[PDB]
């Protein structure tokens, strides 16, 4: 994901997430932040791993 | 050479000083500005520490 | 045993010019007076010329 605008105030606020877990930034503070690319990585793994 | 040896080690431990605000110690950023902008208060004060 | 869908987001926070970034307001700039700016995210207080 690159050359575009991305909100992240609204995903927290859009739907119900069992697991929103950040690492190095704080999900409050991510919506004045620039970064260089943001890579998203999808896939399905059952709740307990 | 005896003046010149004070000047050389006063101007040089000043470097050695002033070069150590670019360390991280253990941190994620060696600068603190950067590091405010993206963590909440109450995980950035071990970062600070 | 549920299926649960999972996205991994990862921020490359590496020098180059920005292209992601987030919603915020752009405002015009003044000289000689040391303001909280922001530029792509680099905090910072200092006078601009």
């Amino acid at each position: 994901i690159s050359n575009c605008v991305a909100d992240y105030s609204v995903l927290y606020n859009s739907a119900s997430f069992s697991t929103f877990k950040c690492y190095g930034v704080s999900p409050t503070k991510l919506n004045d932040l620039c970064f260089t690319n943001v890579y998203a990585d999808s896939f399905v793994i059952r709740g307990d791993e | 050479g005896k003046l010149q040896d004070v000047v050389n080690q006063n101007a040089q431990a000043l470097n050695t000083l002033v070069k150590q605000l670019s360390s991280n110690f253990g941190a994620i950023s060696s600068v603190l500005n950067d590091i405010l902008s993206r963590l909440d208060p109450p995980e950035a004060e071990v970062q600070i520490d | 045993y549920q299926p649960y869908r999972v996205v991994v987001l990862s921020f490359e926070l590496l020098h180059a010019p920005a292209t992601v970034c987030g919603p915020k307001k752009s405002t015009n700039l003044v000289k000689n007076k040391c303001v909280n700016f922001n530029f792509n995210g680099l905090t910072g207080t200092g006078v601009l010329t």
